[PDB]
C-alpha cells in the first residue's frame, strides 16, 4: 500500500533550477520522505529527510543548493544552479509498520540529465580484423573512443552507409584523467568483411556525430 | 569519518550460498542500524532488511524472507548477510547502509559488494595484433592496437613493449558477451617510430597463467 | 501515522 511514484525523467541546462517530484500512496499523505542521489558507479548518497511541513535535514557534503518542500502527498527536491556533479538518478525512500514488521521502499528513481556541459568532442580510432583473424574465417571490427566529456555517447556501426545492429558489443563510458572512454566491437565473418565496400563506426555526443570508416579495399 | 567497509566482489555457481560483511568504524555501532539493499545491472534499489546490532532484532521485505539472512557481531562491529539457494536472478551490488532506531534515512552506505552467480568457465584470451589500414599510415602519428577477445574471469594486464611504451596508451575497460570479456589497447607514436622500431602489446591472463606477447606487424 | 522502531 505504501507507494512511491516519481517525476519523469528530467533534463536541465548548467545553472538552471530543477524540481523533482516524489508522490506518496495518498493515505500515507502526512509522511517523512528520504532522498537519494546515485552518481554513475557510485553507491546512492543520502540527501535529506523531508517532512509533510516541508521542513528538510540535508546529509554530509550536500551543498546549500539543495531544499526541499511538500503539498498534499507531494514531495519535492529542488536544485538550484544545477551543476555536472549533479547529474544523477535521485531516489525516494519511505518507512512504516506495516504488519507490525518494518519496511523501508524505495521509489523507481528520475534519471537528472544536465545539459549545455563543458563539452570535448570525441576522438574515434577503428581497427580492421588481423590477418591472423581472418584465417579464422572471423572478422571483429574494433570502435575505440576516447577525450570525450560529458561521458553520454551513442554507437551506431555501418556497411555501406546502411545499419548493421548485430553483433555488435558496445561498453558504458568510463572515467579516463577528466575525461571518459569506450569501446565498440563489431563481430562479422571475413565474407562479410572482405564482401562490403566500407563500415563506419558513427558516434553521437552532445547533439554533434563524429563518424570513421574503414576500407577492405587496396590504396590503389 | 562514519564507514562501512564492504567484502569483496564474489563470483559463485548457482544452487550455492554466499556471506557478504559489513565492517563499521568511526561510529557507536549498537546506537545504529544496519539495512541491505540490493541492485541489480540496470535496475533500481530493493530494500532487503534491517538488523539492529544492539538487539539483534530483524525485519526482512517479504520478498527476500528465506533468500537473505542477516547477522550482526558487536564485538567485531562486523554486520553480515548470508544469501542462499543462489540463482541468476540473485546477480546484483549488495549494500549495507547505516539508521537509525527511529527514522528512515540510510545516512551512510557501504562501497557495495558485487554477487556475480554465474557457471562462465576460466578461458584464456585470443590476442590478435592491430595495424591500420593502409588508409590510417598516411599521418604524422600512428595507432597500433591489441584485441584481447573472449576471456574469463577479469581481469587481464596489458602492457606495450614490456612497458617501455607508457604514453600514448589508451587501454579500454572489456565487454561483456555471454560469459566472454573482449578488450582493446591502443598505442599512438610518431610515423617515424613504427614499423622500423619493434612494437609488441604484452597481454597476461593471470587466471588462466598465460601471457601472450604480440609483435604488430604491417 | 507513520511509526519506525527497528
Amino acid at each position: 500500500q505504501l507507494v512511491l511514484t516519481q517525476s519523469s525523467s528530467a533534463s536541465f541546462s548548467l545553472g538552471a533550477s530543477a524540481k523533482l517530484t516524489c508522490t506518496l500512496s495518498s493515505q500515507h499523505s502526512t509522511y517523512t520522505i528520504e532522498w537519494y542521489q546515485q552518481q554513475p558507479l557510485k553507491p546512492p548518497k543520502y540527501v535529506m529527510e523531508l517532512k509533510k511541513d516541508g521542513s528538510h535535514s540535508t546529509g554530509d557534503g550536500i551543498p546549500d543548493r539543495f531544499s526541499g518542500s511538500s503539498s498534499g502527498a507531494d514531495r519535492y527536491l529542488s536544485i538550484s544552479n544545477i551543476q555536472p556533479e549533479d547529474e544523477a538518478i535521485y531516489i525516494c525512500g519511505v518507512g512504516d509498520t506495516i504488519k507490525e514488521q518494518f519496511v523501508y521502499v524505495f521509489g523507481g528513481g528520475t534519471k537528472v540529465t544536465v545539459l549545455g556541459q563543458p563539452k570535448s568532442t570525441p576522438t574515434l580510432t577503428v581497427f580492421p580484423p588481423s590477418s591472423e583473424e581472418l584465417k579464422e574465417n572471423k572478422a571483429t571490427l574494433v570502435c575505440l573512443i576516447s577525450n570525450f566529456s560529458p561521458s553520454g555517447v551513442t554507437v551506431a556501426w555501418k556497411a555501406n552507409g546502411t545499419p548493421i545492429t548485430q553483433g555488435v558489443d558496445t561498453s558504458n563510458p568510463t572515467k579516463e584523467g577528466n575525461k571518459f572512454m569506450a569501446s565498440s566491437f563489431l563481430h562479422l565473418t571475413s565474407d562479410q568483411w572482405r564482401s562490403h565496400n566500407s563500415f563506419t563506426c558513427q558516434v553521437t555526443h552532445e547533439g554533434d556525430t563524429v563518424e570513421k570508416s574503414l576500407s577492405p579495399a587496396e590504396c590503389l | 569519518q562514519v564507514q562501512l567497509q564492504q567484502s569483496g566482489a564474489a563470483l559463485v555457481r548457482p544452487g550455492t550460498s554466499v556471506k557478504v560483511s559489513c565492517r563499521a568504524s568511526e561510529y557507536a555501532f549498537t546506537n545504529y542500524v544496519i539495512e541491505w539493499v540490493k541492485q541489480r545491472p540496470g535496475q533500481g534499489l530493493e530494500w532487503i532488511g534491517v538488523i539492529n546490532p544492539g538487539s539483534g532484532g530483524t525485519n526482512y521485505n517479504e520478498k527476500f524472507k528465506g533468500k537473505a539472512t542477516l547477522i550482526a557481531d558487536k564485538s567485531s562491529s562486523t554486520a553480515y548477510m548470508q544469501l542462499s539457494s543462489l540463482t541468476s536472478d540473485d546477480s546484483a551490488v549488495y549494500f549495507c547502509a547505516r539508521s537509525t532506531y527511529y527514522s528512515g534515512a540510510l545516512d551512510y552506505w557501504g562501497q557495495g559488494t558485487s554477487v556475480t552467480v554465474s557457471s562462465a568457465k576460466t578461458t584464456a584470451p585470443s590476442v590478435y595484433p592491430l595495424a591500420p589500414v593502409c588508409g590510417d599510415t598516411t599521418g604524422s602519428s600512428v595507432t597500433l592496437g591489441c584485441l584481447v577477445k573472449g576471456y574469463f574471469p577479469e581481469p587481464v594486464t596489458l602492457t606495450w613493449n614490456s612497458g617501455s611504451l607508457s604514453s600514448g596508451v589508451h587501454t579500454f575497460p572489456a565487454v561483456l558477451q555471454s560469459d566472454l570479456y573482449t578488450l582493446s589497447s591502443s598505442v599512438t607514436v610518431t610515423s617515424s617510430t613504427w614499423p622500423s622500431q619493434s612494437i609488441t602489446c604484452n597481454v597476461a591472463h593471470p587466471a588462466s597463467s598465460t601471457k601472450v606477447d604480440k609483435k604488430i606487424e604491417p | 501515522v507513520q511509526i519506525i522502531n527497528k
